[PDB]
């Protein structure tokens, strides 16, 4: 291949391989699940350890009081995008005193992520994000990719073995709109569980949860703060 | 401006451009420095001057400050840049701070300069290694050496250039207090280790000595040939 | 040893062993990629532009499909080659003409506009980062001093004045046609020049076209205003050929 | 039809037969995208787009391919949607700059001309790649009447009575030719726009789809907006039942 | 307000500078040195604005030193004086100019003893003798009166004495101690400081 | 948006030859022939202006150009590249006049123009000029003839030729040219050197010729060229 | 030939993966997070007995409460270390407090993929850093140890090793770690594992040892103190 | 873009710079250019490569440049690059004068240009200057001096040296003949003609094919002259007359 070293080179098929190569980086990261009810937006992510001696990686990050993200792909590209999102949310509060609507923040990512895909010597962002937010229009779940494209979704999963989680949510997507918050998180956890191999299941050390909605600001529960959600578990079946 | 990455990592994890610059120093003239008790002495060789050429110009012993001098090996044109950058820095440390430069500091600057040339756009690394000789204000003797990579270490004695592996190995066998006892025998130690690898003849040897409180001395081809006599009187006999 | 190559001389605007610029030479072939032929002729009292107006379907707004352009009240041009490339050159020509008047206070001469476009075209020929423009600009207009003018510029940066000129796919056949009409000295009136231009394009392509199938722009000593002829006025000169 | 190795990597390099393949390959990206449609009526302009449902997990109304570039101007896009949005942003800024400088709504032809210049600029250099999409611009006023334009990756723009871009641009155009749009009201045109999308759609290669519809005419008072759920569903039913 | 003075003889240059570091109405220092060593045989005596003098003097000092390291030999007293003249003149029509009045004494192996006078405007003049500061107004006449170009060092120190005694008697400011140094063939020699 | 290449497009080959300069030399060696002759009391410069078609307007563009009141130009090679050098030469001639209030010595113009040519053999993202210049001038009561080329090198000539048949035109001049010509004689031997390489019949429209003397530099009118063509 | 910001078909940056490989040539370094302090240890890799002992500095001080163990290309590391030192003192100036070990590591991690060719500054980075770092210290969250590589990724470790013999030392720590280990056992373990994975015998002058415990600041061990911890083999 | 980069300022596997060594080859094909240092002066002697019946001879010299009151240089390589460097040499010389108000010492001027040429081998991605330079001059420190400049940016002080065509043959010829500390300008002028005659291509030698410039210290002033045609004629013929006295 010679149509795959630069983002400014189109393939004869009508494609950009360097965008698609960056899209591979997302799939290699550990799975993360986003879903919403009429009142809440919930992020559930799988922490990963390189060895048992090392701690688990951070998957869910703070953006603003009303917006939170879960990452998949390169760490530095995720941290760079997180800081841009934070800066945009800060500028919005600094100028207008009101929180930046989720739709518009994602549009800014879509515009910013597009720039490097069209300039020589630059590269696409090696991260895909699941964005959970709450504004005047209620709860939102958004999806971004290495390609500047973004989607408004009822529920989504990205990362390794996210297809299994995707199918779970697709069956129960009509369920979510009338869901209680506790029932909504269990749905998110149950989809994330499908991604794991049969030998292993969700533990208090490897599960991260982010919640934002009408009731409260974006909160991250990690270790001891996570077990309330895991306890009350319908058993892993086949 | 020229924005191309010149020095990059190889698949095996090698910096080829830096490694090629180390090939340039290995092609360089033999340079040896040794720390004594009361004095420090440098010696430089592989001179091979056409005897139609005025040799006052091609001297490889340079003074950076009142209390600091250095010897190099490799691309002599590159050395001149480094030497004069270090000479400017010697006067700036004197302007920003009252104190004269410590030997370790000037070594650290030269090393930081070379390192910067391995990670900056548009430029190739320097093709020289340096041997830095000086005294502290408290009077304790210091000898250091650098290389194209940007690393620096202190040495009791050392050699760089062609025949470095050979002369270095000699110094390991010949570096004891019996050789460092006097100021004369340390000078003799240089000449002996020098005459050990060069195309023989004290006529090709320029060496410098500096005492704890004295100004730098470049030696007469008379004075060094007097010591070449004390080696040949004690070679057929010893 | 004609046509030899070495290095990147086929890809960027650098010299071949022969001393040619292939990228410039390819830019001329891009003019033919338009699939159209342009002809311009000069009279004693006028300059005439003519080009084929091809409309693939009735879904296209026919009024918006044109290669006839106005740079100035007095100066017009016909564009041959890549459509988008041509439009960029037209916009830059208007910029240069209006810019000229702001600096110097008089209407830009047809010859001067052409040279300016040619000098800019030259830059794409010497700098490696950008391709030449695969298009061709034939300018017309009346110089207050030197009579009617017809000028043409290149992707190569070559520019010149002409008695008559063609551009595009059927260029080579139509320049030969024009040479035969030049040798014999007619009375170069408005009708003579318009018809010489129209008959030239109707023979090399062999169509005998409807008024809707061609475009005609004129410039005249009495009326130096650049005018595109529309259907009803072309139809008059077409039934005037069949007399 | 293509050129390997050398002449197709950069847009600053001409091919031996006078072609810029980088533009042509970017033109291929739009040909792969789902079909976007738009036809000029007697009293306005209507847009129709097939939007292929990648997953049922996405919201109804996600990946909007119909944009508001200005209050009176609507944009219909086909191709790499990421590029389509940046061009939508460029077009927005141009319509904004015009009002800031001249004090009134941008004439559609000029808006198309201006955005086309920006597109074309990305076809000349090795430093950047061409835009991988094609887009239409539609407007209506009492002064200028109904107007419809379309821009492609090369930077070319033309006026239209009927226009289509994407997968089945050919299947659409032959179906558009059938209509007497010069006499049709824009309420009628929606029905026909809806059925042509359904005919064009491949229900045996592509999995499923949603239909996007836009207004810009006298019934909207000259403002570009979305076709209501009521009027769309009447036109969707019309499309399904005259498919026999 | 400070005082500088130089007397050039047939084979030597005698220089003297006051040792006061004054701020508003107080003498902060009794033993401040206003001489700068540029070479083995070049002294630069500086006077003027409080922060500007030392910064400028040391900048020139460090560049004369840089020249020595880069070339293995020192600048001639003339080349030095002309270098410092260039640096001041270039800052003249700038946003920040240096208000420094200086005196360069030196010995060249070829030309001999040299004494240079320089304005804050950066006008350079070579003189057999010169003085800076308000004291010059009271001492330049004494110098004019008894100076011969063939003056011996013994007589020159005596002539400086006559000038410094005048500063005690008639000058309003209190300058009780002075630095005295001689430049010649052998270099710079620190001489007994003259106290009153 | 754009930003140019910052690396040289003319580099040393293992043979020690800057190939792009020699390739630029090939561009001029294949262009229409041009000749210049220094003639004791003036200078003459002539070129083949055969447009190879009757459709062209022979009066519209010129190859022999004035740089200032006392300096003229001809070229062999690429027309577009030459135009750049003419414009640059005219500006340099004015830059000199504004500073010194004295007509630029021909030698000084050539040096300044040759330096511009040198730039394009070392600067990034550019190819060298595919033109060799023939510059005439009158200053200090002396005629001057100079040659500038793609290398950035310049030469002084009593007489020379360039372009097509530059080798045959040069030997012809060696035998034919003698020092201490009158200017009107030089126009003859200039047109004669041009006839050696022609191919076709010479009309006053086919060739272009300029002259330089104590009265300045001017291009000969078509009527004047006809009178010499016999 | 390709650019420095090129993705592999796999989904990684070549220059990053190659920088990871450069560390596999660096001398091995171990950090251990004890509930009562953090110990850092590294092999010097003496090439000649002529080289000065204390000349090599692969464990340095960043702040009173922070220590950093380095492996890989030493020259790349010391540029990053100065940046770490600058950040702590900038933060001290602005906030009148000591930085957390996490934030210090996070600050160094921001320089991660800040390299490129086109659309960059004159002095912008051409490549990544061929270095791995172990940040070990004590803040208000007890004793902590962090690991960082050229991908920018950083994470806390209860115990970690990096360098040439990384997997060998990683397994040796794996079966010899209690989260309740004492500091006496912590230094011991690192000294025991170090001799096993090395090509040279453990001398008092052969290695560097450092401790950061709640009570006392970061401490560089003196040859005599090293002989007391090498007394218990 | 990087597809078109020749990567001029880059290292070769052996640890050498290609463009610099390729530039060296260009010098070899240029004119033979020698410099010889004497007790009462120093001279340059160079082969003219611009020769023709039709050349005009307007300038004093082809390859000799006056840079300073007390310094001159000669050139070998690409003449355009030579013109760029010599003009720069004249500038550095004047900047030093302006600053210190005394002429620039010989070694220092050489060092300055070498720093520019060396910079062209390290950064900027440009081709180096394909020129070697021979400097001759007088300063108040080291008296009469001769220097050699490489395209590498490396320099050295010589008593006798040569660059250009048949360079290595010319220097070993000088290595035998040069009498250290005993050389007068008359001796050095005769040696120049001797070395040139053997080294040059067209064989007989001519006053149109060689260029000689002498630097002398006369009456407390440094005098530089490019030798007249009548002078070169007598220099060639004195060697010719001695070539006829070499047989019996
Ligand atoms: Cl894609
Ligand atoms: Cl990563
Ligand atoms: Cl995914
Ligand atoms: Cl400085
Ligand atoms: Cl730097
Ligand atoms: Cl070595
Ligand atoms: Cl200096
Ligand atoms: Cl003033
Ligand atoms: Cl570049
Ligand atoms: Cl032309
Ligand atoms: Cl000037
Ligand atoms: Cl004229
Ligand atoms: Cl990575
Ligand atoms: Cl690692
Ligand atoms: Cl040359
Ligand atoms: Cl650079
Ligand atoms: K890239
Ligand atoms: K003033």
């Amino acid at each position: 291949n010679q149509y795959d070293n630069d983002v400014t080179v189109w393939s004869p098929q009508g494609r950009i391989h360097q965008i698609e190569y960056a899209m591979e980086a997302v799939k290699q990261g550990s799975a993360t699940v986003g879903l919403k009810s009429k009142t809440h937006a919930v992020l559930v992510a799988l922490k990963r350890a390189q060895s048992e001696l090392a701690a688990h990686q951070k998957k869910i990050l703070h953006v603003d009081n009303h917006i939170g993200i879960s990452i998949a792909g390169l760490t530095a590209d995720a941290r760079l995008l997180c800081n841009f999102m934070r800066q945009e949310c800060l500028d919005s509060r600094f100028v207008f005193d009101r929180p930046l609507p989720v739709s518009r923040l994602v549009s800014l990512i879509g515009s910013k992520t597009q720039i490097p895909t069209q300039r020589y010597g630059r590269r696409p962002y090696g991260v895909g994000l699941l964005i959970a937010g709450y504004d005047d229009m209620g709860p939102h779940i958004f999806q971004t990719c290495p390609s500047a494209n973004y989607f408004d979704c009822r529920a989504m999963s990205i990362g390794a073995r996210s297809q299994s989680a995707r199918t779970y949510l697709e069956r129960h997507m009509s369920e979510f709109m009338e869901c209680n918050l506790d029932e909504l998180v269990k749905h998110g956890l149950r989809a994330l569980r499908e991604t794991l191999p049969a030998e292993q299941d969700l533990t208090t050390k490897n599960v991260s949860i982010g919640i934002v909605g009408k009731d409260l600001e974006f909160t991250i529960y990690d270790d001891d703060d996570v077990s309330p959600f895991l306890d009350g578990l319908e058993e892993r079946p086949q | 401006s020229y924005d191309r990455a010149i020095t990059v990592f190889s698949p095996d994890g090698h910096l080829f451009q830096v490694e090629y610059a180390q090939e340039a120093v290995k092609k360089g003239s033999t340079a040896v420095g040794v720390r004594g008790k009361d004095i420090v002495v440098l010696g430089v060789e592989k001179k091979s001057v056409a005897k139609l050429q005025d040799e006052r110009t091609v001297r490889k012993i340079c003074a950076l400050d009142d209390n600091v001098c250095m010897a190099f090996a490799g691309l002599t044109a590159d050395a001149r840049i480094v030497i004069n950058r270090a000479r400017v820095e010697c006067q700036s440390h004197r302007l920003t701070v009252e104190d004269p430069v410590t030997v370790e500091y000037i070594t650290r600057y030269i090393a930081s300069l070379k390192q910067r040339y391995t990670q900056s756009n548009g430029r190739r690394p320097f093709g020289i290694s340096a041997l830095i000789v000086g005294f502290d204000f408290d009077g304790t003797p210091r000898l250091y050496q650098t290389d194209p990579s940007g690393t620096y270490h202190a040495w009791k004695a050392n050699a760089i250039g062609r025949g470095a592996k050979s002369v270095r190995e000699f110094l390991e066998k010949n570096y004891t207090d019996d050789a460092i006892e006097t100021d004369d025998l340390t000078i003799k130690l240089v000449i002996k280790a020098l005459l050990e690898v060069v195309q023989s003849g004290g006529k090709n040897i320029e060496l410098a000595v500096m005492r704890r409180d004295q100004p730098l001395k470049i030696l007469n081809p008379e004075e060094i040939e007097k010591y070449v006599a004390e080696i040949e009187k004690e070679k057929e006999e010893n | 040893s004609r046509g030899s190559s070495a290095g990147f001389d086929r890809h960027i605007t650098i010299f071949s062993p022969e001393g040619r610029l292939y990228q410039v030479e390819y830019a001329f072939k891009a003019i033919n990629q338009g699939g159209l032929t342009s002809v311009a002729v000069r009279g004693k009292d006028c300059a005439v532009i003519v080009t084929q107006k091809k409309v693939p379907d009735k879904l296209l707004d026919s009024s918006t499909v044109t290669h006839l352009f106005k740079i100035t009240e007095s100066i017009g041009c016909v564009m041959t080659g890549m459509t988008a490339d041509s439009r960029s050159q037209v916009q830059r020509a208007r910029y240069e003409a209006a810019n000229w008047k702001y600096k110097y206070g008089y209407e830009i001469p047809v010859d001067m506009l052409c040279k300016r476009i040619a000098d800019i075209s030259q830059v794409y020929t010497q700098n490696a980062e950008m391709r030449p423009l695969g298009c061709c600009m034939i300018l017309i207009g009346i110089d207050e001093e030197q009579g009617p003018q017809v000028y043409k510029c290149d992707p190569a940066g070559y520019y010149c004045g002409f008695k008559a000129t063609a551009a595009g796919v059927k260029q080579t056949e139509s320049t030969s046609f024009l040479e035969k009409k030049v040798k014999k000295k007619f009375d170069w009136t408005f009708e003579q020049t318009v018809e010489t231009a129209i008959t030239c394009l109707s023979t090399v392509l062999s169509i005998d076209f409807k008024p809707s199938e061609i475009e005609v722009g004129v410039v005249t000593v009495e009326n130096p205003k650049f005018r595109i002829l529309t259907e009803a006025e072309i139809d008059a000169h077409l039934v005037a050929l069949a007399e | 039809s293509s050129i390997g190795t050398g002449y197709d990597l950069s847009a600053s390099t001409f091919s031996p037969d006078g072609r810029v393949f980088q533009v042509e390959y970017a033109m291929k990206a739009v040909e792969n995208s789902s079909t976007a449609i738009g036809i000029r009526c007697k009293d306005g302009v209507v847009f129709g787009v097939e939007k292929l449902v990648l997953s049922k997990l996405y919201e109804e109304g996600s990946n909007k391919r119909l944009f508001n570039v200005d209050r009176h101007v609507g944009m219909a896009v086909a191709g790499l949607l990421a590029d389509a949005r940046s061009l939508a942003d460029i077009a927005r800024e141009e319509a904004s700059n015009f009002r800031s400088n001249f004090g009134y709504n941008i004439p559609l032809k000029h808006l198309a001309d201006r955005v086309a210049m920006y597109v074309h600029a990305y076809t000349l250099y090795s430093a950047v790649r061409p835009f991988g999409c094609s887009f239409m611009l539609g407007s209506y006023s009492a002064n200028d009447g109904a107007q419809l334009y379309m821009i492609d990756p090369s930077g070319v723009s033309y006026g239209y009575w009927g226009c289509a871009i994407g997968k089945a641009r050919q299947a659409a155009k032959t179906e558009i030719e059938k209509l007497q749009m010069k006499e049709m009201t824009c309420r009628d045109v929606v029905k026909e726009v809806a059925k042509i999308i359904y005919i064009v759609h491949d229900e045996v290669k592509d999995k499923a789809f949603e239909l996007e519809l836009s207004w810009v005419g006298e019934l909207t008072k000259g403002r570009h907006e979305i076709v209501p759920k009521d009027i769309r569903e009447e036109a969707e039913k019309y499309a399904k039942e005259s498919l026999k | 307000m400070e005082y500088l003075i130089g007397i050039q003889g047939p084979d030597y240059v005698l220089v003297a500078s006051d040792r006061v570091a004054a701020s508003n109405i107080v003498q902060m220092k009794d033993d401040h040195d206003k001489m700068f060593k540029m070479s083995e045989k070049i002294l630069l005596l500086c006077v003027g604005e409080a922060g500007d003098t030392v910064q400028f003097a040391e900048y020139i000092q460090k560049n004369v030193q840089l020249y020595k390291m880069r070339n293995g030999y020192e600048l001639s007293p003339t080349a030095a004086a002309n270098f410092t003249r260039r640096n001041l003149a270039d800052c003249l029509r700038s946003r920040t100019p240096y208000h420094v009045n200086l005196l360069l004494a030196g010995y060249d192996e070829h030309e001999g003893p040299a004494l240079y006078y320089m304005d804050y405007l950066a006008a350079l003049a070579k003189a057999p003798f010169a003085a800076h500061g308000y004291g010059a107004f009271l001492t330049l006449s004494i110098l004019d009166r008894y100076y011969t170009p063939t003056i011996s060092r013994e007589r020159a120190v005596e002539l400086l004495r006559k000038c410094l005694e005048e500063l005690q008697k008639r000058f309003i400011l209190n300058l009780p101690t002075f630095s005295v140094r001689v430049i010649d063939k052998d270099g710079i020699h620190n001489l007994e400081n003259i106290a009153f | 948006a754009k930003r140019g290449y910052s690396f040289s497009l003319t580099t040393f080959s293992p043979s020690g030859k800057l190939v792009q300069i020699e390739y630029a030399l090939a561009a001029v060696a294949g262009g229409a022939p041009s000749v210049g002759i220094k003639a004791a009391n003036g200078v003459v410069l002539a070129t083949e202006k055969k447009q190879k078609s009757i459709l062209y307007d022979e009066r519209s563009v010129h190859k022999v150009e004035p740089i200032t009141k006392h300096i003229g130009l001809v070229y062999s090679g690429m027309g577009p590249d030459y135009r750049v050098l003419v414009h640059r030469a005219r500006k340099l001639a004015q830059q000199y006049y504004l500073v010194y209030q004295e007509p630029i010595p021909t030698a000084q113009l050539v040096q300044r123009v040759a330096s511009v040519m040198q730039e394009y053999t070392q600067s990034g993202g550019v190819r060298p000029f595919g033109v060799s210049l023939l510059i005439c001038g009158w200053n200090e009561g002396r005629p001057y003839l100079f040659q500038s080329d793609p290398s950035g090198a310049y030469f002084a000539w009593k007489a020379t030729a360039m372009g097509k048949n530059y080798v045959n035109g040069k030997t012809f001049l060696e035998k034919r040219y003698n020092e201490d010509l009158e200017l009107e004689d030089a126009i003859h031997t200039a047109i004669l050197t041009l006839k050696e390489s022609f191919e076709g019949q010479m009309t006053e429209d086919n060739i272009e010729v300029g002259i330089c003397n104590e009265a300045g530099f001017r291009r000969l009118t078509p009527t004047e060229v006809r009178d010499y063509l016999a | 030939d390709r650019g420095v910001n090129t993705f592999s078909p796999e989904g990684r940056l070549f220059q990053v993966e190659y920088a990871i490989e450069a560390i596999k040539l660096g001398s091995t370094a171990i950090g251990i997070q004890t509930s009562e302090g953090v110990c850092l240890a590294v092999e010097k890799r003496i090439t000649s007995p002529l080289m000065e002992p204390s000349s090599i500095e692969k464990i340095v001080e960043i702040d009173a409460h922070i220590g950093c163990a380095m492996s890989g290309l030493i020259a790349d590391a010391k540029t990053l270390i100065d940046k770490a030192r600058v950040e702590t003192q900038n933060h001290w100036f602005t906030y009148n407090e000591t930085m957390t070990v996490e934030s210090v590591t996070q600050a160094v991690s921001n320089l991660a993929l800040q390299f490129g060719e086109e659309d960059a500054d004159p002095g912008a980075m051409s490549r990544p850093f061929g270095v791995a770092l172990l940040f070990g210290g004590v803040d208000e969250k007890g004793p902590q140890l962090f690991h960082m590589d050229p991908s920018g990724t950083f994470v806390q470790c209860d115990a970690r090793a990096i360098g040439s013999a990384s997997e060998g030392a990683q397994s040796s720590l794996q079966e010899v770690y209690h989260k309740s280990m004492t500091l006496k056992e912590a230094i011991k373990s690192s000294l025991i594992i170090l001799k096993q994975v090395m090509e040279e015998k453990l001398n008092a002058t052969n290695i560097e040892l450092a401790t950061v415990q709640p009570g006392q600041n970061f401490h560089m061990f003196t040859k005599e103190e090293l002989e007391e911890v090498i007394k218990d083999i | 873009s990087r597809r078109y980069d020749s990567r001029t300022t880059i290292f070769s596997p052996e640890g050498r710079l290609y463009q610099v060594e390729y530039a060296m080859e260009a010098i070899g094909h240029a004119g033979t250019c020698l410099g010889i240092l004497a007790n009462d002066g120093v001279l340059l002697a160079a082969e003219r490569r611009n020769i023709h019946k039709l050349l005009d001879e307007v300038f004093f010299s082809e390859k000799i440049y006056k840079l300073n009151e007390d310094m001159a240089c000669s050139v070998a390589g690409i003449t355009s690059d030579a013109n760029v460097l010599t003009n720069e040499l004249r500038l550095i010389a004047q900047r030093y004068l302006l600053q210190y108000q005394e002429p620039i010492p010989c070694e220092q001027l050489v060092t300055a240009l070498c720093d520019i040429k060396q910079a062209y081998t390290q950064f900027g991605g440009k081709r180096p200057f394909g020129v070697s330079l021979l400097y001759i001059g007088w300063d108040k420190h080291y008296g009469f001096q001769l220097y050699q400049s490489d395209p590498s940016g490396n320099y050295g002080g010589w008593k006798a040296t040569c660059i250009g065509n048949n360079s290595a043959a010319a220097v070993s010829m000088l290595k035998q003949d040069y009498k250290e500390g005993e050389m007068t300008l008359k001796s050095a002028l005769a040696l120049a003609v001797k070395v040139l005659n053997k080294t040059m291509d067209v064989s007989k030698l001519s006053a149109e094919k060689v260029e000689i410039a002498t630097l002398t210290r006369e009456s407390g002033k440094t005098v530089i002259r490019v030798l007249k045609q009548k002078e070169v004629e007598q220099l060639i013929k004195k060697h010719e007359e001695e070539e006829a006295k070499a047989e019996r």
